[PDB]
């Protein structure tokens, strides 16, 4: 469960990148309330002479637009500006000749079906002002046939070239956020954009060589028209100090419903689902939230062992020398019996196992292991309280999330049986040596623990010993239970901790309150 | 140059099935099974068509 | 484990897609470079 | 579910029930009282309907004066309606778009022609529009919200499928969307799902060689007991007929189950 | 085929090869005769296309449907080639020319089987309730003279056709039928008109005809007994030509399903010998 | 049981039934397809009648035999309305017209299937080795235009059909064939000619091409790599006409029988077609 959810997000952090890049490109150089809404724009142009005698014109383009109308809507006067741009036009232009009485048009604009049109849209409203948590927005507009008008060319001498025609349909598509700075202050608003489908007329300029092409040139994309209009309507529907809360919260979570739900793959689509958010949060979220992982304790870590091994294994040649507490050199056991970079206060075993423990423990579970895995105790915990808050902001999601990792369940041991023989790697202290049948104590070794840990599978040890040997005696403990309690199964321990409730029930619970972060 | 983007109409949700179904009928067994014990994810499923 | 990166790929090629179609929207600008271009005739002046 | 065991015991009558609790609605044409002359045909035909069985204040006379006012107007106002229908040869679908609408159960929804292009969904989703003057015209969208034949920008270019009617069903190509442009001043469209019949109307046809089609399809032709013929005589004789057979008429039809929340 | 002979097993295996619409819509082609005044209401210089694309939708690739334009009942009567797989036939009843119509209607909705007659040199005979004449062109004017045993008229002087008993003037598809068992010296006006002895039968796999107008009722019988109500004979309820259009579209599978197509080998169907 | 499903077997009673040629004398007519200038050679006015009574000796009823004049192989290619159960048609060898005649013995001599097209609407495809285009009237001028996969030209503007590539110029009969599994906007001269789409299905259990002169051919496989020769398609010594007609009545039913039973229309079919 927490198993996948984890591992699944290191595995899918490649994406951070492709999405992080969009961003960029695209990045600069509750309460429902509704409206009828009539959007009335127009363009504007920017035409430009050459120089010289007269006959050449240099560039013909579109140039942001505004006007402010006022319009009724259930009873009241709405005072509304809009800003009419467009994006992705074409450059056309037109050659005559080269003698400076042969007529040019260097550049002239034409927008077609690869451009959009953006009107930019404020009213003076309260809803409109009240806009600025946004959970969604859907536009319902009728399409409108923007036509251009007649543009004469007067050359110095003779008959006139005149473009004319052009024509293309307004249609909503796609609708986001925005917002207008001017000299002093902000006008927030959803900007929808238009895409295009070329109409009749056809465009030409008389007495040449241009006709039959379709879009809408900047000559005079207005017409005459002292505005467009797009109405119809749009539905809206709408809404450090962190952690000393997810603590208190926790002292809450119950036992049994909790386990459990660590038996069910609480991958991906499952955490972000609860979430209820603005905009596209949870999703790059999701994805930043990823953003933070490939960057924190867990992460370069994983990343180590894995070299750690290649590095030993393409080596050997030049094997580091390290050394090893068992059969041979193998990254988990001796890479950490010998870089014991940390020192000094107590026993030797007890580092060695600790430093094998660092390795061999929190890390082994992002890859193959049985039982309910320590995080999948922890993903419990957080599915959980990530829930009993209901925040919805970015800026959280992410860090708080990987966080929990770094620092859920400080210590904790793992054991591998094999010969009905515990050993029990206790990480930072102890180490203990078990008859797997009679909870009986022989001396432990470093080496019998090196190999049988190395490559075979290992146990989260849920319930260690202090808790076993406890619960053995003042109960009773069928051989046929205590082999499952060992492989840590999810069954035979909800059974007691469901059931019984004697101790289980603090071995349990005592871990709960240890993932506080 | 072309003015106006081609249309062309798609077929409905009710209509399709009716084929779906006869063309069903005809599925082997044997053949079928095994094809539920190679793991169809992803890549696969959107390879023909 | 090879298992996995192997597989883990072909697994994730959907992807290359929209990556693959975002740095387009994003490289340089494309260009419309078929304006059909008609063929031959030849007739000529004709006076004395 | 019932119980399904059989053994007979019969209710004996059924009519008697009907008799003390039930009240009918006649609707006929201005013509038909016109043509009878007197102040007191309603009140004459009421005695006589004591004869057939229904108590004095049961019967009620309510007066269309055209087919296609009544088709607007169908506020049925009693427990069992029969209405007289006057076999008009230019008027036929008008009077076939009436039948459809009383002698069937309708569920509507109101539509907004001005902002969401709509489209029916199976053999039972129809547009019934009615009202002073509805003129519809249509404009069949491809899946882009682009016209097809059409210019969703200039309605010049719809495709006219009603012109001034006071009661219509429209039916388009099933599955599609359409930019409708009706004349909402004098009309109004609404978006129905068909399904109950009625168990009511007993639409009665004077005149002609009546046969008419009801189902906007061509496969089918649904002739039904709630739909009857008389023939013409006078008018005196048609509503002779209609008391000295209320029963009979009655039993062709009897009280709905609609749970119907326009009530 | 060259099979007939040595019937089919009856097992009923009850295994119903699911749909039949989807072999249809890929491999036939439907053909829609309308009269001029239904194309003419309609305006727009693209309305076979726009139908076209609403074909797609009942799942009709596009270039599998067509429009053939009639102007008239009584042209469409006489050179009526089907020229599809699925034929449906879009009248609007016109009260004087019923019988124009139901003599159109025999013709298109039933199984034919016609020789040509020399009225000319041969004093011949109509032998069942199936041998029927069927003549058409510019002006079918038939005038008859019933012979007794010996070639002599009944009622007639097998010189003077002024003598004749006309029972066809001018029409433009007729089908007349005459005492059966007894021979007629004809008299048609063979300049326009052409007649053929035909054998009926078989019924049509395809026509639909669907009536636009009235209170229609057909009767194919020439007798006075029967009454044939079949399948591909179809009524629809008049409001504007447009909407008479949609229906037919909204549902071709459900008219396609009334007629059902393998019944189509020649151009038009005369039959000839 | 008429639905042509089919099942037969074959024991070998070896009943060889007797004879097969007096049942066709019964029941069938043949129909003599000549131009007209085999006719006006003869100079009588009662050939045909002559040629009838001779034509008993051979076996056929007075009423069975009938003699139908093409003036050309233009026309006789046109509405093909073959008359009788039996159709024996003479071709007279014009060595620059024998393409003309190519497309019309491949008509004749084969079954077609066809489907009206509206080059205005919809522009279209042949599917396999057996769709053509078959157009025939007064004056056939095809011009074709393939398109790629967006309804594009390829070399050529579906706009300005000065651009297509004509294929065929003012013909009488014209079996158009292009490159299969490519769509291709038509321009015919409807006015004076019609197009239709036609699948080859079976071959003619009746005409019996006989040809006169030349050294002979006429190919009706639209590939370069298939030649077929069959028995339908006969070839004759020229001398003189009276000669040509007095063989093939002398040889009457050596002709028919290389022909038969014209098996599209006999009565016992149904799924397969009339």
């Amino acid at each position: 469960m927490a198993s996948l959810i984890y591992r699944q997000l290191l595995t899918n952090s490649y994406t951070v990148d492709l999405s992080d890049e969009i961003q960029e490109i695209g990045s600069t150089k509750e309460m429902q309330y509704n409206r009828d809404i009539t959007i009335r724009f127009k363009f504007a142009s920017s035409i430009v002479k050459s120089g010289g005698l007269g006959y050449k014109w240099s560039e013909i383009s579109f140039k942001p637009a505004n006007y402010q109308y006022t319009y009724t809507r259930d009873g009241e006067e709405v005072t509304a500006h809009t800003t009419c741009s467009v994006n992705g036009m074409n450059d056309f232009n037109f050659n005559g000749g080269s003698l400076p009485t042969d007529f040019v048009i260097s550049r002239y604009e034409v927008i077609k079906e690869n451009s959009y049109v953006y009107v930019d849209y404020w009213d003076d409203s309260q809803a409109f002002r009240n806009m600025v948590y946004v959970r969604s927005l859907a536009a319902n507009l009728n399409s409108v046939i923007c036509t251009g008008g007649d543009y004469s060319f007067a050359l110095p001498v003779g008959q006139w070239p005149v473009m004319t025609g052009g024509a293309v349909s307004l249609h909503s598509a796609g609708v986001t956020l925005s917002t207008q700075f001017t000299d002093f202050v902000s006008l927030n608003s959803l900007r929808f954009r238009f895409r295009l489908t070329v109409e009749e007329p056809s465009f030409s300029i008389t007495r040449t060589r241009v006709s039959r092409l379709y879009g809408l040139p900047a000559a005079n994309p207005n017409n005459g028209k002292e505005y467009y209009e797009v109405a119809g309507r749009f539905s809206l529907i709408s809404l450090g100090e962190l952690r000393e809360e997810f603590n208190a919260l926790s002292q809450e979570i119950a036992m049994s419903q909790l386990i459990d739900l660590a038996l069910l793959p609480l991958d991906m689509f499952s955490m972000f689902s609860g979430i209820k958010s603005t905009i596209d949060a949870a999703k790059s979220m999701a994805t930043s939230v990823m953003k933070k992982f490939k960057k924190s304790g867990l992460a370069n870590s994983v990343s180590t062992l894995t070299d750690s091994l290649s590095d030993a294994a393409s080596s050997i040649s030049r094997g580091a020398s390290i050394r090893s507490v068992g059969s041979s050199a193998s990254a988990w056991t001796d890479v950490s019996t010998q870089i014991t970079d940390v020192s000094s206060s107590v026993s030797s075993i007890s580092t060695q196992t600790s430093t094998i423990s660092r390795r061999l423990r929190l890390k082994e579970m992002a890859t193959q292991t049985e039982g309910m895995n320590f995080d999948d105790i922890s993903a419990a915990v957080l599915k959980t309280k990530i829930d009993r808050s209901t925040q919805i902001s970015p800026n959280t999601l992410p860090d708080i999330v990987t966080e929990a990792s770094e620092k859920f369940i400080p210590n904790r041991a793992y054991r591998v049986i094999n010969n009905d023989e515990v050993f029990e790697a206790g990480t930072d202290g102890r180490f203990f040596a078990y008859r797997v049948e009679t909870f009986d104590e022989i001396p432990f070794d470093v080496q019998k623990f090196a190999d049988l840990v190395t490559d075979s599978p290992v146990i989260s040890a849920i319930i260690d010993f202090k808790t076993l040997k406890n619960l053995n005696d003042n109960y009773g403990i069928s051989r046929q239970q205590a082999f499952n309690l060992l492989r840590s199964d999810p069954r035979v321990l909800r059974e007691f901790i469901n059931q019984d409730n004697p101790i289980i029930r603090n071995r349990i619970e005592q871990l709960i309150m240890q993932c506080r972060l | 140059n072309s003015v106006t983007v081609r249309q062309d109409l798609e077929r409905q949700l009710g209509e399709l099935r009716e084929e779906f179904n006869a063309l069903s009928q005809e599925i082997a067994m044997s053949q079928l099974i095994d094809l539920a014990l190679l793991p169809l994810d992803m890549f696969s499923m959107f390879s023909g068509i | 484990m090879a298992s996995l990166i192997y597989r883990q790929l072909l697994t994730n090629s959907y992807t290359v897609d929209l990556s693959d179609e975002i740095q387009e929207i994003g490289s340089t600008k494309t260009q419309n470079v078929t304006i059909n271009l008609g063929p031959f005739a030849q007739t000529g002046y004709a006076p004395v | 579910p019932i119980t399904g065991s059989m053994d007979t015991a019969y209710a004996n009558s059924t009519q008697e029930e009907t008799f003390l609790t039930s009240t009918l609605c006649l609707y006929y044409p201005t013509e038909a009282a016109t043509e009878i002359n007197d102040n007191s045909w309603k009140d004459t035909l009421s005695q006589l309907f004591l004869t057939k069985g229904w108590p004095t204040g049961s019967v009620y006379f309510k007066e269309y004066t055209d087919i296609a006012s009544f088709s607007v107007d169908p506020q049925l106002y009693c427990d069992y309606n029969v209405v007289l229908m006057k076999y008009d040869a230019t008027l036929q679908l008008d009077m076939s778009e009436l039948a459809d609408l009383i002698l069937n159960e309708w569920l509507c929804n109101p539509m907004d022609i001005t902002l969401y292009y709509y489209q029916q969904t199976d053999e039972a989703n129809k547009w019934i529009s009615m009202g002073s003057s509805c003129t519809i015209k249509v404009c069949p969208l491809n899946t882009q919200t682009l016209g097809i034949g059409c210019l969703t920008t200039d309605t010049a270019t719809f495709e006219e499928v009603a012109t001034a009617e006071k009661l219509v069903i429209t039916d388009v190509v099933d599955g599609v969307n359409h930019k409708l442009d009706v004349t909402t001043a004098t009309c109004t469209i609404r978006n129905c799902k068909k399904l109950g019949p009625r168990e009511n109307v007993a639409v009665i046809q004077v005149g002609g060689s009546d046969v008419l089609d009801i189902t906007a399809d061509p496969t089918t032709a649904p002739q039904t007991e709630r739909m009857m013929r008389i023939n013409w005589k006078k008018w005196w004789q048609v509503f002779y007929t209609v008391v000295d057979y209320v029963n009979q008429i009655i039993q062709a039809m009897s009280k709905r189950s609609r749970s119907l929340n326009s009530a």
